[PDB]
RNA sequence: CGAGCUGGAGAUACGCUUUGACUCGGGGAUGUCCGAAUGGGGAAACCCACCUCGUAAGAGGUAUCCGCAAGGAUGGGAACUCAGGGAACUGAAACAUCUCAGUACCUGAAGGAGAAGAAAGAGAAUUCGAUUCCGUUAGUAGCGGCGAGCGAACCCGGAU
RNA sequence: AAGCUACACCUCAGAAGGUGAGAGUCCUGUAGGCGAACGAGCCCUGAGUAGGUCGUUGUUCGUGAAACGAUGACUGAAUCCGCGCGGACCACCGCGCAAGGCUAAAUACUCCCAGUGACCGAUAGCGCAUAGUACCGUGAGGGAAAGGUGAAAAGAACCCCGGGAGGGGAGUGAAAGAGAACCUGAAACCGUGGACUUACAAGCAGUCAUGGCACCUUAUGCGUGUUAUGGCGUGCCUAUUGAAGCAUGAGCCGGCGACUUAGACCUGACGUGCGAGCUUAAGUUGAAAAACGGAGGCGGAGC
RNA sequence: AACCGAACCUGGAGAUAGCUAGUUCUCCCCGAAAUGUAUUGAGGUACAGCCUCGGAUGUUGACCAUGUCCUGUAGAGCAC
RNA sequence: GCGAGAGCUAACUUCCGUAGCCGAGAGGGAAACAACCCAGACCAUCAGCUAAGGUCCCUAAAUGAUCGCUCAGUGGUUAA
RNA sequence: GUAGGGGAGCGUUCAGUCCGCGGAGAAGCCAUACCGGAAGGAGUGGUGGAGCCGACUGAAGUGCGGAUGCCGGCAUGAGU
RNA sequence: CUUGACUGCGAGACUGACACGUCGAGCAGGGAGGAAACUCGGGCUUAGUGAACCGGUGGUACCGUGUGGAAGGGCCAUCG
């Protein structure tokens, strides 16, 4: 058998291209937020990089 | 399949036990100590291989002096005077040389004393 | 088929040791020893299909002997092929596999030490492979 | 053929790690390394003092047509091709889901193919080359 | 079946058997005492009775619960089935929810199997057509200190 | 004699076991054939309910927007223009008739029997080559070791020393170099004999060098055994910054003893087949053999 | 019922064991680490850093010279 | 060893930096002796040259040559 | 050259196929001065008394000095 | 005088094992001060800070399980 782990899948890590492992932006969620403008916006779409192998096959059907 | 021990390590054990001639004691009839025996007699081997080549070195020497001192000189102002005269170049073993012709080895001596004059 | 706790954890000045059942026990329990399993696996078609061609290939080198019907045996009687081959060089200095559709007719030498028989299907890559000679027989299989 | 000289092609089989077993290598410890937590043996993917958790955007359904890119349609010879008969010719293996075409380089010559719906830029290109394209009405 | 047989037993004496032994296949008939034990008691295999049979020696009966009555039940089974109960080490790198797992264990009932079974269903095609089992769907949909982790069904292909 | 040999023979039967060693044709058997008296065996259509509130729970269902089934407590309907469901709920649109019962087969298991085995073969294999015995326990309960004369008992009459035990002869047998402490018979351990050695010596027990004395069946040599004397020389493992360590372990020898298995699981290297396409699963039928089986799986489109 | 801060027996059960010990045939090639961050972390782990194998590229590497910019230690000084 | 803090300008102390060695490094020297000095062991040889370090006897090799010094066994154990 | 990665291989049982060997004697055991780069392999002799080698391929309960490891045998302490 | 204590973005680089962190020319919509050139996406700079989960409040109309809605969920902004 073999689980995704589903602590993978509606997080961040699109598993998307040619094969490498995109994630999100963090800091500022929605916990409280006074701080600039230009930070509160470049939060969209990261992408990891030396850890993408364990993030795989976290989820490697693209769930 | 089951694949038991049988046959080998008799075999093994018994050509480990056969190294063991006149080792005192345990040494020769129990394995375990044959083979650890063995361990420090490899070091023993190979290291002394070498050695004993620096040690009929040290022969060598030990004798040619004690005829070149018959002869009035040392070893040192000796076998200096030959490679002084050059082409003079025997060098191995002139121990044999020494220590049966003395015919020859005053000669020898005689050469050496004339290329250091 | 053993025990319990065996004695003390410390103090006996014996070894550690827990139960009677243990690989390091001349008692029982082999550790890490066969359990029944299968070892059959689907290899893929068409390399066996491929393969048997292949084995029929073989022989063609020399060997293979008729594929057509060739049964002058009286009904069925070991002897009497015995002399049907014995006229087509098989003598039996080479063991031979036979292929063929009529009980009747590989009946008549079950027993020989050389020839051994198999019917139309059932064919093999090792059996074809492993005798030294195919008596094909079987014109049907053969062509098409 | 002779099962004596039978052979497997070379490097198509390699031994097994006969792991302990000498000092001719792989000693004592075995792969292993000494202490530590290694050792009969469990833990996963897991680092044991915060995962590298980021936060989680979600919505849960999907569902996605069957692909028929045309630039293997141009080549194909055989034209005005019923899509019924296509997955019972070759391509759309997908039996569970519906079918659309989209641009590939060229389109050339006529044809008229039933997919249950195509991107629009294909209309574009197919209705010129004199060709009809059915949305499943 | 067609000459041996008299258990293992290997030790003799004694016999038996071609009017068929011995051995094998199949029925009968005997079947002490205890044991569900059941006439009453009991520290299993031993104590003590009663009633008709009645010449005696011997035989037959005498527990309870179902039922008018026949006739039935009680106890015993390696594992398998269903049910009434129902853990904890453990994992979560601590621990409460969670997992381990309705696992182990105990108990009840039954058989050669059992359970289940003939749609106030599945489900989204106005499709399907009792139950069970296998493959796949698919680790998908989902569940979850949204942690560890847990995890379907429909369609479709088979066994029947 | 069953092996070798030379000439034969059967074969629907050359599967196997026994027989003084290896038997197609010596025995039991085998293919095939027959085969018993009794013997076993395919106007209605379910109410203290449906429904509800409280507690809970089952299926993916952890109170979540939480439907539906389920009962523990209290309540409590409707009839065919009627009743239940379709995941809060409503309308529409669909699916189905609850509160009555029975129901073979496909499924599981293995005390028991048969066949088979890239299963064991006496520390293995069941605990047992038989034993739940001996033995341990008040009990529940736990729990051993287990083997071999020879083809055939022909199982050693008789004699000798000895109370015997034990042995030596004679016999039998191919062998007693098999004698009942009965196949082989390793090693540790105990001895007897022989060679070379050792009673001023300091020694991890060796190693290298040279002299002495024996010996001559891979062997007169660059031999083999053993010695005297010189030089050199801090057991093994583990654990460690660092082990001869006065740090761990170990009396010795024999045998047992530790990186495996599983799954249509992931990810790579190498190799084979077919290649823009590759492949089957469960199963069916055939099995001294394997074919069939596209359900489904992977590429092919991404954001 | 000859060891009671919770009896004995059998079972779950091969509990779990970041801890100790042990881990056996051979030659050849290369060859480390005890650093940095984080850690209910400190004798354990995760990611880097250093090893090896295979593929790709192809001197991009290494010292040393010349050119150029950056620096406030040694020394020194008393102008803060 | 060098550069610093902590320490008593202690420690075979501790904690950073820096080079080298041991760790995993055999061989020669330093009497003995992981770290110091010389030097990185593919195998064989009863052949030759050197390094550190040595040349009275243990113990391989000048009782070497030329100028001096110390008469303390200084050499072969600190200072005010 | 330690952990570690890589390469080529030796030996054990079982299975398939081949080549064969065996009472004028098999495996096993015992001695040995031969051979191969190692794991190892042969020659000859002694013992034994019924099975077995070599080659190629396949599968492993496949290689012990340690574990206060297990079972068994036998020693030391001691003629105490 | 007024809000550039702006929305949509972000070429390139510093820094970190990640995950975070820093600086930012220039493009659009719209402003602000200046006569203009031009400068404005907080403060001379370096401290005034918390991933994730679960939830509150305001929009949006993406999901919403037969269909049409709604419950519930997502996206944007914010709070704890
Ligand atoms: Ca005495
Ligand atoms: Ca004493
Ligand atoms: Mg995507
Ligand atoms: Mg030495
Ligand atoms: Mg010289
Ligand atoms: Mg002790
Ligand atoms: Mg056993
Ligand atoms: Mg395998
Ligand atoms: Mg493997
Ligand atoms: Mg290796
Ligand atoms: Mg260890
Ligand atoms: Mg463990
Ligand atoms: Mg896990
Ligand atoms: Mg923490
Ligand atoms: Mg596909
Ligand atoms: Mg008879
Ligand atoms: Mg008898
Ligand atoms: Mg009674
Ligand atoms: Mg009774
Ligand atoms: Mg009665
Ligand atoms: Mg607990
Ligand atoms: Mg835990
Ligand atoms: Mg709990
Ligand atoms: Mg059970
Ligand atoms: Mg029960
Ligand atoms: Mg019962
Ligand atoms: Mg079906
Ligand atoms: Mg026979
Ligand atoms: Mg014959
Ligand atoms: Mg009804
Ligand atoms: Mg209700
Ligand atoms: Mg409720
Ligand atoms: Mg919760
Ligand atoms: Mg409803
Ligand atoms: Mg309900
Ligand atoms: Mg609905
Ligand atoms: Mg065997
Ligand atoms: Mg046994
Ligand atoms: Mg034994
Ligand atoms: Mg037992
Ligand atoms: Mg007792
Ligand atoms: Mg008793
Ligand atoms: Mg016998
Ligand atoms: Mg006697
Ligand atoms: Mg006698
Ligand atoms: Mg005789
Ligand atoms: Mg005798
Ligand atoms: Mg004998
Ligand atoms: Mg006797
Ligand atoms: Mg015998
Ligand atoms: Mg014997
Ligand atoms: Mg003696
Ligand atoms: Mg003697
Ligand atoms: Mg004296
Ligand atoms: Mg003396
Ligand atoms: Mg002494
Ligand atoms: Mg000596
Ligand atoms: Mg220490
Ligand atoms: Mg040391
Ligand atoms: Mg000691
Ligand atoms: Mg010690
Ligand atoms: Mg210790
Ligand atoms: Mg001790
Ligand atoms: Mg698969
Ligand atoms: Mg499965
Ligand atoms: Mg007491
Ligand atoms: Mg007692
Ligand atoms: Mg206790
Ligand atoms: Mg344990
Ligand atoms: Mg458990
Ligand atoms: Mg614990
Ligand atoms: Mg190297
Ligand atoms: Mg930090
Ligand atoms: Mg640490
Ligand atoms: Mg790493
Ligand atoms: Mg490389
Ligand atoms: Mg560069
Ligand atoms: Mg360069
Ligand atoms: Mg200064
Ligand atoms: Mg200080
Ligand atoms: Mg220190
Ligand atoms: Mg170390
Ligand atoms: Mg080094
Ligand atoms: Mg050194
Ligand atoms: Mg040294
Ligand atoms: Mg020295
Ligand atoms: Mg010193
Ligand atoms: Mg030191
Ligand atoms: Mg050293
Ligand atoms: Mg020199
Ligand atoms: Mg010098
Ligand atoms: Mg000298
Ligand atoms: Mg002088
Ligand atoms: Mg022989
Ligand atoms: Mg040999
Ligand atoms: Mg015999
Ligand atoms: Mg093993
Ligand atoms: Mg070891
Ligand atoms: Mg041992
Ligand atoms: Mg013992
Ligand atoms: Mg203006
Ligand atoms: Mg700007
Ligand atoms: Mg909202
Ligand atoms: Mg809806
Ligand atoms: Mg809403």
């Amino acid at each position: 058998p073999k689980m995704k782990t589903h602590k993978m899948a509606k997080r961040r890590i699109k598993i998307t291209g040619t094969g490498k492992v995109m994630a999100f932006k963090s800091g500022k969620r929605h916990q409280n937020t006074g701080k600039s403008g230009d930070e509160i916006r470049g939060k969209g779409k990261g992408f990891v990089l030396a850890k993408a192998e364990w993030a795989r096959m976290k989820l490697m059907l693209p769930r | 399949p089951r694949a038991k021990t049988g046959i080998v390590r008799r075999r093994r054990h018994k050509k480990v036990l056969k190294r063991a001639k006149g080792f005192w004691g345990s040494r020769s009839k129990q394995y375990r100590n044959a083979f650890q025996t063995l361990l420090n007699a490899a070091t023993y081997e190979y290291r002394d291989r070498r050695n004993k080549k620096r040690d009929f070195r040290r022969l060598w020497i030990q004798r040619i002096n004690a005829g070149a001192r018959l002869h009035g000189m040392n070893y040192s102002t000796f076998i200096n005077g030959l490679k002084r005269a050059n082409i003079d170049l025997n060098r191995k073993v002139l121990a044999d040389i020494a220590a049966r012709e003395p015919e020859a080895f005053k000669a020898l001596v005689d050469a050496s004393r004339n290329a250091r004059q | 088929k053993t025990g319990r706790k065996m004695y003390g954890q410390k103090g006996t000045g014996n070894a550690r040791h827990g139960d009677r059942s243990v690989p390091t026990f001349v008692g029982g329990g082999v550790a890490f020893g066969p359990k029944p399993r299968s070892y059959d696996y689907t290899l893929p078609r068409q390399v066996r299909q491929l393969g048997l061609a292949m084995a029929i290939a073989s022989r063609q080198e020399g060997g293979k002997l008729v594929a057509v019907d060739g049964f002058d045996i009286a009904d069925a009687k070991t002897k009497n092929f015995i002399s049907w081959a014995k006229q087509n060089g098989l003598d039996g200095t080479e063991k031979v596999l036979l292929v063929t559709d009529d009980e009747n007719t590989r009946r008549a030498a079950r027993n020989v030490s050389w020839v051994s028989v198999l019917p139309v299907a059932g064919v093999n890559v090792y059996d074809i492979l492993r005798h030294d000679r195919l008596v094909i027989d079987a014109a049907a299989l053969e062509i098409v | 053929m002779k099962l004596h000289d039978l052979k497997p092609t070379p490097g198509s089989r390699k031994d097994r790690k006969r792991v302990g077993r000498g000092p001719g290598g792989t000693d004592k410890t075995a792969g292993r390394g000494h202490k530590g937590q290694k050792s009969r043996s469990g833990a996963g993917k897991g680092a044991f003092f915060e995962g590298g958790r980021s936060r989680l955007i979600a919505r849960l359904p999907k569902r996605g047509f069957n692909n028929v890119g045309t630039t293997y349609e141009v080549v194909k010879l055989s034209q005005l091709q019923d899509l019924e008969d296509t997955t019972f010719d070759r391509d759309t293996l997908e039996a569970y889901r519906l079918v659309r075409r989209k641009n590939r380089p060229v389109k050339l010559l006529a044809s008229g193919e039933i997919s249950r719906a195509v991107t629009v830029h294909v209309d574009a290109a197919s209705a010129a080359a004199i060709k009809a394209v059915e949305a499943a009405g």
